[PDB]
Formats: structure tokens, C-alpha cells, sequence
RNA sequence: GGCCGGGAACUCAAAGGAGACUGCCAGUGAUAAACUGGAGGAAGGUGGGGAUGACGUCAAGUCAUCAUGGCCCUUACGACCAGGGCUACACACGUGCUACAAUGGCGCAUACAAAGAGAAGCGACCUCGCGAGAGCAAGCGGACCUCAUAAAGUGCGUCGUAGUCCGGAUUGGAGUCUGCAACUCGACUCCAUGAAGUCGGAAUCGCUAGUAAUCGUGGAUCAGAAUGCCACGGUGAAUACGU
């Protein structure tokens, strides 16, 4: 089913299926379903158009998908332009929250380069 | 009249009182099935009474504290053996040959300096 | 330790004894809820003009006989080396080697 | 060891039935001191196996073992700078031990859903003379036969 | 850092900023205090902040309000 | 009323001597007492390095034991209380009296 | 409900005693020292675990715990103060923690321990907050009060072999507490994000029994900062023909 501009699966339970949207986790999924009034263990293929429209109306109340992506990108761009310590770390590609760099740091650096 | 026994294993202690008639067992104000949910523990508790044919002739009142499940089961078995010897005094040979008369003196070994456990050493490298 | 470090410690303890009540009062004001919201600001600005060495957290425990800054035990007031020497000489009541 | 004699440890019989062979099987199957889990697995497997053949669980188990026990094996010797395989006879305790170990190792390698189902399938196949356990027995016997000159 | 305590600033820096604002113009204001928050009334000034050896000039804009002064004067050298 | 006595020491022979002394002084002044009750001993442990430099194994381990006793006097009198308060005992025993 | 009158039997607490010595039986052996087996007994042959380190070896380690012969500096190699560094980062090695899943992940509800610490301290009951916490306030220098609710286990549901309802690096936003002060450089909480990785090449390590493997709990240092170190208990194996 189409919800927020994307197709969500059909053979899963509602609570697991709704977590395919960029910005919805487990807590938000449970809250949305509680507001809409549907059980958490009902497959999406066993619903009706009114129920799906209710789900769309509920999901409209959060910031999801492209809006959230724009927010995050602008957040990082601000620091980079300001040129503080965190911005310099972000634009050199090193850890930002004070971790060690004599060893490790491979999630931010990539595989080893001889 | 009453016949008494004390039993011990790893860290547990058990008090056992036995009377004649109409086999029924009570442990800590509960039934055997309510207390022990393990078939191994039930079998361990019942072994001596199966060895001497008195399953349906004696009432058993028990208390126990300390340890786990297996330790408590063993302590109860020990206590029942002792109380039965007090009751009759001519079953000692059979019980001894079964092996229920011995106290099992296996305790936990202490940790030691320079080791990760009682006997486990850290990893060694030559270079 | 050098003779200057022990002097530093003595000075720190003296100042911290001198200024104890004032700091408690100011911190009570800052922490308490439902205050004027101006008294709070003034108290924050005043707590930082007192000497730094009056804070009990600038102190470091040292062995009472040598001044060592490492390996300190609170029950005895000494470091490990001096504790062992006294224990073997028989100068610490009730203490002896243990096994179990 | 060099100057030692080691006695035999005592093993309690099973609670449901009364065999020590079954207790040894449970022990060989257990991991990390979790005996209850292994007991549940074994009992479920024996139940699902007795229906498939209309006989007792112990009888089916013995029929499975008799197709995996070995008779001869090969040891490795090296005194002249070269390795030779020397055939030797197996004794009954080691026969039982090897059969049990091979059965469990084969069962763990399958691709069914649960361990109980895998174990039941392996035991039925062994009773029918099929599977990795029987193949292992055959390979061992072949290696023993190829080296009869060195007995 | 807890919100019920308010922001932190140094008294000498605060008084210097007040004098500079009232008197108007200002050549750089020299400071060793890297632990002070940036207040809205500093926008437009030049503060020279210690880094270990030198005093680095920082020209305050309104995108900085709420940060610590030290985040604009790096302390290590790497190439 | 009632008098409770608590005694502490690092040495059990010394503590037993003191307890017997207290019981005798109470019993010769015509007051019934409830004999001493042993209470659990406290074991405190320590562990130190024994080299002035690196070696990280090579430790020593020490202990201190504290022994404890309790005595109860049920029906005191003026003479008994004065006699108890007018007594001196060894130099390693701690005595606490509660009314 | 050990709740109240009581009881001194039992569990337990901590001080004096008893017990295990090849002591008894049979065989082997130099008319030996000893060895193999048996009875009784809680325990049998050093019953299990600690402490305890010969004459000496490596000009082994420590003048930075301390002490000390000989050199060396005294408006300086001796004092005081604020900021920074010991936390860097193309790279190579040692010791560990968490995983790669159905002997498992998630939800509900229900048994069973041992050993410790506590006055500038341990902080119950009650109210507020989704939570880290906050407010007001008993008790305890302690077999009495507090830290403090063991976890693996067991019963009932669901997931169905997928880089997944497996794993939890990294990053954005909003907060709490200690402390004059958390930018460089603290721990913890909520919402979102969801990387490598499907069992590891030539090498190579530990362990003979309440041991290995697996599960939780406590302390010293300490305003605050353990995946390290030192202690405690629960479940509980496989194998030893031989040199």
C-alpha cells in the first residue's frame, strides 16, 4: 500500500510494516496504531480503504521522508560553514564525539589504505 | 511419633520429619509438583522410598533453604535417608550400598591471583 | 615527593576549612527551587570569586610518611609499601597474613 | 597419563525411561550446561520417531545405533620418518561413543527447521541405512581395509 | 549545563563586554576564557581567544550565539 | 529496667576473659543475667603489590577479624549499676552500656 | 503473618572437645621396607584448596616510594600563576568485549543464592515526570535499618531462514547529575538513523572435576568517571588405549 509516497509490504504485521518509512520507529509505530484504532498483529492485506486513509491521516502529523532529509542536510551544512571543531571534523571525515584515533575509527575512515 | 533427619549439599540445608501412614509429601507448605517443576529433581527426591518399599506408608513434612534446585533435591534425599535409618535401623546396609549415606563434599573452588578463574590462565605468547 | 607539594596540600586544607559555610549557603540558594531568579544569578556570579583552592575537590590524598600520590589506602593513611613494612614489624593491631 | 589409573564416573539413568545410554546421549548433545533444553529436544525427537515406525523408542534407537557402530580404525605411526596408517580393533565403549558423536554431528549439519526435527530425520535415515553417519562408517572401514598389509 | 542553573560566563569578560558596548568602538578584546558562552550582546565585536600560544581573532556573528568561545580556536597542528 | 552490654575485640581469649569478669561482678551483686551470646565475626580483607616497581602478580593478602559479644541484665539495682560503672578492664576491649 | 502467650527441641551463630594412624583382615615380598584387594566409617592411604621459595644463576628490575657514596645547578636545573598537552593519526603488533542467530529474538507472569559496604555516609514509604531524575522526609555506627528485585530457568503466544522482528558502529535533535568549570576531554536518559559481519589463510592458546563452558552479584581507588583488577555463588560436561 502507498502511504507517504512509498510502497509498504503486504504480508507483514502492521507494527513491523510501518517501520519502512524514513522517520518511523517502533515507538512511533505503536503510537500511530493506537491513535488509528487498529491492532498491532493485523496484516496490511486484511484492511480496507477507510482504514488505510485513517493511517495516512495519522502519519501526516510527523516529519518524514524528504522533509527530514532536508532538515538533516541543512543541520550538517550549518556547522561546516560556521567552521567550529565539529564542522572541521565533519569535513575531514574523522570522529566527531571524541573517540580514539590512534587505532580503530574505521567506520568513519573506511578500509585500510597501505 | 516422629522421626527426624538433617540433610546437606552444596550450600543448602534440609529438615525432614516423617510419620507413618498414607503417603503424602509437603515441602515448604507446597506439594512436590508445585515446588519442583523438574522430573530429575522429583526422581532424586523419591529414590530412597522406591528403594525400600514404603511409598504408600509414610507422611513426609520437609523444610529447606539455601542453594539451587539440584542442591536442594540432594539435601532432601540425604535427610530422608537419615530419618529412615532412625525409623528402622535395619535398612542401613541397603542404603549404604545404594550410596545415599555418604555426604557429597564437592564445593566451589576459590579464585586465585594471576588467574581469570580457579584454573583458567590468560593467553600466552612467545614473541 | 618534593617539599613544595606537601606545602601545597597543607595550604589547600587550610583554605577549605576557612571558607566552608559561605559555599554551602550560596549553593543552597542556587539549588533551591522557587527563588527570585535574580538572587540565583547573583549567587552564581559570586560563587566564582572565592579562591579556587577552597573547593574540597582540589585535594589529593598522600601517604602520611612519604608523600606518594599512588596506591593509597584509607583505613591506614599510608601507601602499600609502608603498610607492608609496618605489618611485618608488628605495628598494626589485629592485622596478619590470611588464607582460606 | 604416565603412572596413573582412572576409575569410571557414575551416571544417573534417564528420568522417563531407565537407561544410561540415553543419559550419555543427552550429555553428548548438551551445550553450556543447559541440560533441560537437551532433554526436551531428545524426548520430542524420540516421540516423533516412534510414530514413524510403530515400535518402542528404545528399540528404534538401538536399531539406529547398530548401523553406525564401527569395528576397525586406523592410527598414525611415524618412527622411520614416514607416516603409516596401522589398523586396530575398536572396543565396545568406544564403539558406542563414536556412533553417538557421529549421529549428533550429522544432525547439526542439516537444513530443517528445528533441532528435534533434524534429529528425528537423521535417526530414521540411519535406520534405513542412509546419510552422513553411515557414509562416515563406510569411509572408515574402507581406509582400514586398504592398509591390511601393515597390521 | 543543567537548565535550572543558567548559562555560564566569566565576570571579568562580562564587565569588559558591557564597557565596550557602552563606549562604542573596540579594538580586539583579549581573553584566556574558553569556557564562556556567547551572549546575544556580543554580536559585532572581535574577541581574541587564547589557544595555548597565540590569541586567535574571532568576529562574532549571530549564528554562534549559544556556543562556547573555545570551539573557534583549534589547539593542535596537523598537516 | 534492663541493661545491655556490648563488647568488641581483636582477640577472642581477651574478650572471653572480660565477659567472664562482667558476669561475675553482676552475679555477686544479686542480679540475674542471661549468659553471653556469640554474634557473627567480621572479616575485613586487603590485597597489595609487593614490588616497588612493575611486577603485577606477586601480591600479599591480609585480614583483620573483629569479635563481638552481648550480655543482658534483667533486673538492675543501684548498687549493681554503680559497681558496673566503677570497673576497669584490659586495654584492647571496647565496652558499650545501654539502658 | 512467627503476627501475640510461649518453647530451648531443629536450622544457625562461635568458643572447648572427638575423629584417619596402613589402625584391623587376606595375599605378594629378602624370616624386610613396602605393594594389590577387603570390612567398618561422613571421610582411606598427601581426603580437597591455601600460606610456606634451599646453595646459587641472569653486572636481571627499581637513584621517580624511600634511604645513600661520588659528580652537577644556586637572581636558576630552585619558587607562584592562567591557558594548552599527556586523549594527535597514512600505518604495524599484544591483551579483551560484543556478534554473525531458531539449543534463538520480542511480549506477558512466576520459583530458587552466596559473599560484602555504610556519618561531609547508605537514603526507605509517599507525590510529580515516558525516562535519566526531582520534592518532602523515617530508620541505621547495624544477625534489627538501607544499598537490594538475582540471572540463566519454567508456562503461555508470536516470528519461519530473510542481511531478517538477527547485530547495534556511526551521526542529527532534545535533556539530566557531579563539580568554581564538562569546547579541546565525563557518565547516563528519550526520539530518529541502522555500518561491517552469513563462523574466519599460513601460524597459535587454556583446561583432568564441582574443572572447562555459560549466567548473574559485591568491593578497593574514587566529587564524577571499568569491557581492567580482586572476591562470591547458580546450572554443569567430554576424554585419558598409551609413552
Amino acid at each position: 500500500a502507498r502511504i507517504a509516497g512509498i510502497n509498504i509490504p503486504d504480508h507483514k504485521h502492521a507494527v513491523i510494516a510501518l517501520t519502512s518509512i524514513y522517520g518511523v520507529g517502533k515507538t512511533r509505530s505503536k503510537a500511530i496504531l493506537a491513535a488509528a484504532g487498529i491492532a498491532e498483529d493485523v496484516k496490511i492485506s486484511e484492511l480496507s480503504e477507510g482504514q488505510i486513509d485513517t493511517l495516512r491521516d495519522e502519519v501526516a502529523k510527523f516529519v518524514v521522508e524528504g522533509d527530514l532529509r532536508r532538515e538533516i542536510s541543512m543541520s550538517i551544512k550549518r556547522l561546516m560553514d560556521l567552521g567550529c571543531y565539529r564542522g572541521l571534523r565533519h569535513r575531514r571525515g574523522l570522529p566527531v564525539r571524541g573517540q580514539r584515533t590512534k587505532t580503530n575509527a574505521r567506520t568513519r575512515k573506511g578500509p585500510r589504505k597501505p | 511419633n516422629q522421626y527426624y533427619g538433617t540433610g546437606r549439599r552444596k550450600s543448602s540445608a534440609a529438615r525432614v520429619f516423617i510419620k507413618p501412614g498414607n503417603g503424602k509429601i509437603v515441602i515448604n507448605q507446597r506439594s512436590l509438583e508445585q515446588y519442583f517443576g523438574r522430573e530429575t529433581a522429583r526422581m532424586v527426591v523419591r529414590q530412597p522410598l522406591e528403594l525400600v518399599d514404603m511409598v504408600e506408608k509414610l507422611d513426609l513434612y520437609i523444610t529447606v533453604k539455601g542453594g539451587g534446585i539440584s542442591g536442594q533435591a540432594g539435601a532432601i534425599r540425604h535427610g530422608i535417608t537419615r530419618a529412615l535409618m532412625e525409623y528402622d535401623e535395619s535398612l542401613r546396609s541397603e542404603l549404604r550400598k545404594a550410596g545415599f549415606v555418604t555426604r557429597d563434599a564437592r564445593q566451589v573452588e576459590r579464585k586465585k591471583v594471576g588467574l581469570r578463574k580457579a584454573r583458567r590462565r590468560p593467553q600466552f605468547s612467545k614473541r | 615527593a618534593k617539599q613544595s607539594m606537601k606545602a601545597r596540600e597543607v595550604k589547600r586544607v587550610a583554605l577549605a576549612d576557612k571558607y566552608f559555610a559561605k559555599r554551602a549557603e550560596l549553593k543552597a540558594i542556587i539549588s533551591d527551587v522557587n527563588a527570585s531568579d535574580e538572587d540565583r544569578w547573583n549567587a552564581v556570579l559570586k560563587l566564582q570569586t572565592l579562591p579556587r583552592d577552597s573547593s574540597p575537590s582540589r585535594q589529593r590524598n598522600r601517604c602520611r610518611q612519604t608523600g606518594r600520590p599512588h596506591g593509597f589506602l584509607r583505613k591506614f593513611g599510608l601507601s602499600r609499601i609502608k603498610v607492608r613494612e609496618a605489618a611485618m614489624r608488628g605495628e598494626i593491631p589485629g592485622l596478619k597474613k590470611a588464607s582460606w | 597419563p604416565r603412572r596413573r589409573v582412572i576409575g569410571q564416573r557414575k551416571i544417573l539413568p534417564d528420568p522417563k525411561f531407565g537407561s544410561e545410554l540415553l543419559a550419555k546421549f543427552v550429555n553428548i548433545l548438551m551445550v553450556d550446561g543447559k541440560k533441560s533444553t537437551a532433554e526436551s529436544i531428545v524426548y520430542s525427537a524420540l516421540e516423533t520417531l516412534a510414530q514413524r515406525s510403530g515400535k518402542s523408542e528404545l528399540e528404534a534407537f538401538e536399531v539406529a545405533l547398530e548401523n553406525v557402530r564401527p569395528t576397525v580404525e586406523v592410527k598414525s605411526r611415524r618412527v622411520g620418518g614416514s607416516t603409516y596408517q596401522v589398523p586396530v580393533e575398536v572396543r565396545p565403549v568406544r564403539r558406542n561413543a563414536l556412533a553417538m558423536r557421529w549421529i549428533v554431528e550429522a544432525a547439526r549439519k542439516r537444513g530443517d527447521k528445528s533441532m528435534a526435527l533434524r534429529l528425528a530425520n537423521e535417526l530414521s535415515d540411519a535406520a534405513e541405512n542412509k546419510g552422513t553417519a553411515v557414509k562416515k562408517r563406510e569411509d572408515v572401514h574402507r581406509m582400514a581395509e586398504a592398509n591390511k598389509a601393515f597390521a | 549545563r543543567s537548565l535550572k542553573k543558567g548559562p555560564f560566563i566569566d565576570l571579568h569578560l562580562l564587565k569588559k563586554v558591557e564597557k565596550a558596548v557602552e563606549s562604542g568602538d573596540k579594538k580586539p578584546l583579549r581573553t584566556w576564557s574558553r569556557r564562556s558562552t556567547i551572549f546575544p550582546n556580543m554580536i559585532g565585536l572581535t574577541i581574541a581567544v587564547h589557544n595555548g600560544r597565540q590569541h586567535v581573532p574571532v568576529f562574532v556573528t549571530d549564528e554562534m550565539v549559544g556556543h562556547k568561545l573555545g570551539e573557534f580556536a583549534p589547539t593542535r597542528t596537523y598537516r | 529496667q534492663r541493661i545491655r552490654i556490648r563488647l568488641k575485640a581483636f582477640d577472642h581469649r581477651l574478650i572471653d576473659q572480660a565477659t567472664a569478669e562482667i558476669v561475675e561482678t553482676a552475679k555477686r551483686t544479686g542480679a540475674q543475667v542471661r549468659g553471653p551470646i556469640p554474634l557473627p565475626t567480621r572479616k575485613e580483607r586487603f590485597t597489595v603489590l609487593i614490588s616497588p616497581h612493575v611486577n603485577k602478580d606477586a601480591r600479599d593478602q591480609y585480614e583483620i577479624r573483629t569479635h563481638l559479644r552481648l550480655v543482658d541484665i534483667v533486673e538492675p539495682t543501684e548498687k549493681t549499676v554503680d559497681a558496673l560503672m566503677r570497673l576497669d578492664l584490659a586495654a584492647g576491649v571496647d565496652v558499650q552500656i545501654s539502658l
